[PDB]
């Protein structure tokens, strides 16, 4: 009479519902936003989701009985109902470390993401944030190089790094491409960028674009005495594809390459960046299609998420949004997922949407990169919000420039510099911001031009990704 | 608890789970395959009737996959009758053989049914224990 | 015409309303949601730049090349039935922007950054025209739904699967001990689970070595070919690649893959290999839900099964309509066309917003999976037809007997339901009485039908048309 | 219909001059001769049928597939005009017969054997559609001419090229000598014969290494991209 | 020999009828992968013409059909089968699926006929 | 050259090739067939097989009768260009899948005026 | 329609599906091979009289191919009677065997001809139904 096999249903709570469970300093946590749909009760629902997410199916199996649930269930061990939501809460979930296997981000979204969204007892689910502990951590390749690294690489210091992605998106020839990089390069930016759609199109084939940009890059390095760089796009059909393109941007000796790492998935991603940790490579990685899965409040992964899992997975730099620019962003929430990206010890703070506290255990911090819909007046906000250790970048903000793309990099360069000297001298750019600027733009005369164009230009919309 | 046996409780794909079939249930299955405008034939097997691999191991190959085809699929043929007497013609002509009853559709170009009529000289409910 | 510097509208140059297009073109429906103010027209104009050629100020390099044959065009806009807010804006892309090939590529454009844009508060793609000569550049998927079967020999009904449970904590010999008595027991199939890969508890190698043995075991005791979904699902490309390896080394005929979490350029490799190497391929749909589940906002199913059938693929899960996951039934049956068939008609009432031309690319076989039991056997078979796998993972290791009874009434109860099918019998009128039918002459079935008896998954529908 | 043996027309199954022909689909235009007594529909249906699914007797396997779907159709047949003998014979083959990216396959099924039937006098594959569908299958040309004149940075004019002579018998030596001069003096590419290749006279890479001096000096000499 | 001379202006026609290959040229080649006398010697085939046959219709068949009809063929008293100039390898029958099933059918017929068979 | 050979040829030891005969081919042609070619040759019957009323193994069997009663009819030292006729003849008597092949194609002939001539 | 039977209708290459030769008949492919100088050679199987593939699986590789020779070919023989007698001598040691009388061209170097004489203990007719 001791606990037997009994088939049937029961309910998930009898099993992964442990409201006194001591979290161990190994178990990566999961936070839930959850919707229960009506006559489920909430400890029903994050028990589910626990018991979906790791062991558990819909009835009762007897082979449960062959191994030690106890050891390796996943666990809903608190519910806090949400602020002002009649049915909303938040369910946290314990996974031992024994559920994962090492080194693969593929494997921990499979089990924490796999299933539960689907189910049809909840209306919707958010994952908000992970907590990764260092033991799971440790057991990833993670960046190939980090901030650190690559500033010692490029030789370049304190100031932020700026770039531009070509324009129009799709539709250049390879000779125009490089034509177009060159002329950025040369006026004073460190980066200019393949687009994240173009891979290899029938306007322009991957290995002709490489070719003619790594002529540009040297070219504008030789006439600047900077190092050069372009964020070639390695993102393909196949790994041996993508492979391909990797080893010509190493046969050629640039600095830089860059995954769409969404899209191309997590898998492809962490061989990429295994390959440029073993060829010396930096990776740009862009976000693409993150909005599909952590725009909306109620449902989803947070970006948090999807940027503590990139940096596990493996990238140099990382699309962070902008706040002020045209894609949407809020500054609290970016300023949380920024210290997540870079430092090495983030505590709980959930005025900043961070649910744990995060030990990074020296794995390298990624650079954040902003981008999107920005010009020279919003520099003072961006060297406010991120620091040095940040790359801007200027598409449309640089071949938009009345002049063409050499005094539309330097625009943004001078503006840059004047920003960072300003803040250096004890200037408040949150305060002084607009004066910098016009006193830089009264100096310059490819600032000034590039003030007058986009001097009314603003994105100022209500924020639907709110706390 | 019953136990599943394992001694001889060999199969024979689709509807061998079931008590075999009468007549007038063949006869049903021929009125489907006659109502839906599929091309019957009858295929037979003098040797082994399972499948088995001798030649070569890689994955998709087997052995015995194919059986003996009984004259031609009767193309065009929409006559219940005329099929259920190739089933006697054939089980006639191979008393020992196995012998199963296709239907082609020629739209997939794939088999689209088949279950065995007759097997060489478990019970349903001898298959557990 | 000159090169202007400053913003101007998306509408300008990107609403093309007089537009026709042409039989090449992919063609975008997307669900869009404007922030107030934004007339829909700029909406749908800013989405069809953002997502081709353009950016949020003029450029000068735009009079290089011919924006008119390479730009992304909305070409109409339906407001939606029943909402202030809601658009259907229809996007035209030219065959140029995309690489041969590459789901990523297609993904990327169409899906890639507007998103995330300020001024609309939700937006979902509903459906996508991929035309047949942008299809004839995809390997698609290593076999489909005929070369399966013949490879199988399995024919006249719908096969028959199993996951192993519990999902994660076995042992790699338990696995196989628990593999050899679901398939002994009549399933053609068992399974990995999603996320079992390579873990403390069991490594991979050891588990494809338990699971051979288990299903060649299984194989000769019943004369019917088995087989079991190996998964390769692994962190980078060259260990999916291993593992893929060692299942052709021992011969089994399936492996799986979860495409969402690996991703489309690792799944196309891997569809690749397994066309090369005659392995077939199973998808599974992990994180599929976290994209697609609400009305507002995502990309639906039907894309993303699309995607998979370009990117390869020989069974794909597409919810069960019935059971513990959300799927509704007329969203369904259209997906359900959409990757089997090789025409498929524009039918709104089904979510289909195009006519989808496959162009001889193998049909993907359908998986329901998730909370099935043998009462939902007559409502799976009138959902899906023969050309189907049918997955019971509690459905078979939770029977009270164990997995080789449990699967034997989850084969009777196929079995004759099908059989009922092609005498004429209605199964969504007599569906009970055929399983009424069979539990009084199997005892297995009978076991099963008594410990299930009550269960049902019965919910308000989310992803609603 | 049912499978019945022996032989009849090709016109019957292969001659449809109703057909409307598909956006996808490959068509040929045969200017063909037939002999005497045989009708030119009987030729044209010939053609089609032997160059797609058909041989001179009926198959009983034909059945097991769908011969609608597959079948290559002679849809049109014009008289040429001052010729007694000779006509167009307009043949549409479905995508489904050719495999994606492979001109060696397409070649195979539409001159593969008919230009050798009994039947006919002479054939002449006029012309093709290539319908974009099947266009898009095949990795094309490596470069193309706008891709070359960028990578070559020659533009607003002709290129200039020349066959090195005699065509045989020339040394590796003498072969990178008689380069050098041609490309300093104008030129922008000098070439190989079609047939030399590796011979007794001149092995491949003694040339190729001396070829290669031969484009580096005169492109220092004259400031201007040099191939050979 | 036929590189450039039958397109010139000079002439109306050009038909090359023969070619004496001197032995120092033949020798240069490594010529037939067997020939006659090895092929007979490998087969096991002796004493009369060897008898084959092209699977018809020429396309439009599946894989599985294929080999259906190679066994078919192959069992009745044929040496060799024979994939059709065209079959390589197309949407309806992919070319791997192909040789799998034919090699199924081979060994069927070699097993059943007591003679070597090949396709 | 009344073959059409301008040069005496010489392949020093180099294997010889198999020559094949199809196309258009069936039982009726055998005889012909055997006496153009002797014995190193392969002779092939697609529609000549698959276009047999009782199915291929039967057609094979008819194509394979016709060859071996040839082919001892030849070693017994007949004339297959004057009997080759009766030789047939004689096999469809005895071979009830032979003579059902010979019923169908009896009429079929390929008789044309040649444009590659001497 | 007549089915051509897979059970038991193994066959041995070179004239085994015509009618069993009689006297005259092997007399007469005697007279063949001395009227072309080819040299006569018997050769004899009491295992396997089959090709089979047990040892080895690479392309033409095949065991069984090989029988046992009878003594050896019959050099400058041109007598008929002689290799008659030959075939009653092999015979009569190795009544059970498989025994085929063969023939060797030396200028092609390669057997020109061949057929079984003897097997051990279907009809022409019975191989279909
Ligand atoms: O393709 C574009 O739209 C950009 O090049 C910006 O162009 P502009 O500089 O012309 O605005 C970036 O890829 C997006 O910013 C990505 O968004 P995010 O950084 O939010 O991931
Ligand atoms: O993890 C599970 O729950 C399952 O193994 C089913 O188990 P049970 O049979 O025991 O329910 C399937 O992977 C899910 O159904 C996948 O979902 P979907 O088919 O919706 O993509
Ligand atoms: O495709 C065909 O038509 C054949 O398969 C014959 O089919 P049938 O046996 O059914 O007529 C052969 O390829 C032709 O003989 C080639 O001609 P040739 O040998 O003269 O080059
Ligand atoms: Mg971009
Ligand atoms: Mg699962
Ligand atoms: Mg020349
Ligand atoms: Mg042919």
């Amino acid at each position: 009479a001791g606990a037997g096999f009994k088939a049937g249903v029961k309910d998930y709570r009898l099993t992964y519902y442990t409201p006194d469970y001591v979290v161990r300093d190994t178990d990566i946590l999961a936070a839930f936003r959850m919707t229960p749909q009506p006559g489920v009760p909430p400890e029903e629902c994050g028990a589910a989701v626990a018991a979906e997410s790791s062991t558990g199916t819909w009835t009762t199996v007897w082979t449960d009985g062959l191994t030690s649930l106890d050891r390796y269930k996943g666990r809903c061990y608190d519910i806090e109902p949400v602020p002002g939501e009649d049915n909303q809460y938040i369910a946290y979930v314990a996974y031992p470390i024994d559920l994962f296997e090492e080194g693969s981000v593929t494997n921990m979204f499979t089990s924490i993401v796999g299933n539960v969204f689907g189910f049809k007892a909840l209306r919707a689910l958010r994952l908000e944030d992970l907590r990764i502990p260092p033991a799971y951590v440790k057991t990833f390749v993670g960046p190939p190089h980090g901030i650190q690294v690559e500033r010692d690489k490029l030789n370049k210091y304190g100031r932020g790094l700026l770039g531009c992605t070509i324009k129009p998106k799709l539709g250049l020839s390879a000779k125009n491409y490089g034509r177009a990089v060159y002329e950025c390069l040369r006026g004073g930016l460190d980066f200019t960028k393949d687009d994240e759609n173009v891979n290899s199109q029938p306007f322009m084939r991957w290995r002709d674009r490489f070719l003619f940009v790594a002529e540009a890059i040297y070219k504008a390095q030789a006439e600047t005495g900077e190092v050069k760089g372009h964020y070639l796009n390695a993102t393909a059909g196949t790994c041996e594809e993508m492979m391909k393109r990797a080893v010509c941007a190493k046969e050629l000796g640039v600095p830089i390459i860059m995954h769409d790492y969404l899209t191309g998935g997590f898998t492809a991603n962490t061989s990429l960046a295994i390959y440029c940790r073993d060829n010396g490579l930096l990776l740009h990685i862009h976000r693409a299609m993150h909005a599909v899965i952590d725009r909306q409040r109620n449902h989803g992964i947070h970006f948090r998420v999807l940027a503590k899992a990139l940096r596990m997975s493996g990238g140099d730099h990382l699309h962070s949004g902008t706040v002020v620019g045209k894609l949407e962003g809020e500054r609290e929430v970016t300023l949380g997922f920024v210290d997540l990206m870079r430092d090495d010890y983030v505590e709980k703070d959930r005025s900043r949407g961070i649910y744990f506290t995060q030990d990074w255990c020296s794995m390298p911090g990624v650079m954040p990169v902003a981008s999107g819909g920005i010009h020279v007046w919003h520099m003072p906000a961006l060297v406010e919000i991120f620091g040095d250790d940040a790359c801007l970048q200027f598409g449309g903000g640089t071949l938009g420039h009345p002049w063409g793309n050499a005094p539309g990099a330097a625009a943004n360069r001078v503006a840059l510099e004047a920003c960072t000297q300003a803040r250096n001298e004890g200037r408040d750019l949150a305060r002084e911001g607009g004066d910098v600027i016009r006193s830089a733009c009264k100096w310059s005369p490819e600032l000034a031009a590039a003030c007058e164009v986009w001097k009314e230009i603003k994105f100022e919309f209500d924020t639907i990704d709110k706390l | 608890m019953m136990v599943w046996t394992p001694v001889n409780n060999k199969m024979f794909e689709t509807f061998s789970y079931l008590p075999p079939l009468t007549d007038e249930q063949i006869a049903a299955q021929v009125d489907y395959i006659v109502a839906n405008g599929w091309i019957p034939c009858l295929e037979f097997a003098t040797d082994h009737g399972f499948v088995y691999r001798e030649h070569h191991n890689s994955p998709g190959y087997y052995d015995g996959r194919y059986w003996t085809m009984w004259k031609l699929p009767m193309f065009g043929c929409r006559d219940p009758m005329q099929v259920l007497r190739e089933i006697v013609a054939c089980t006639k002509a191979f008393p020992d053989a196995y012998v199963r009853l296709v239907a082609f559709d020629n739209q997939k170009q794939v088999q689209i049914m088949g279950f065995l009529v007759q097997r060489p000289k478990q019970p349903a409910n001898k298959r557990s224990v």
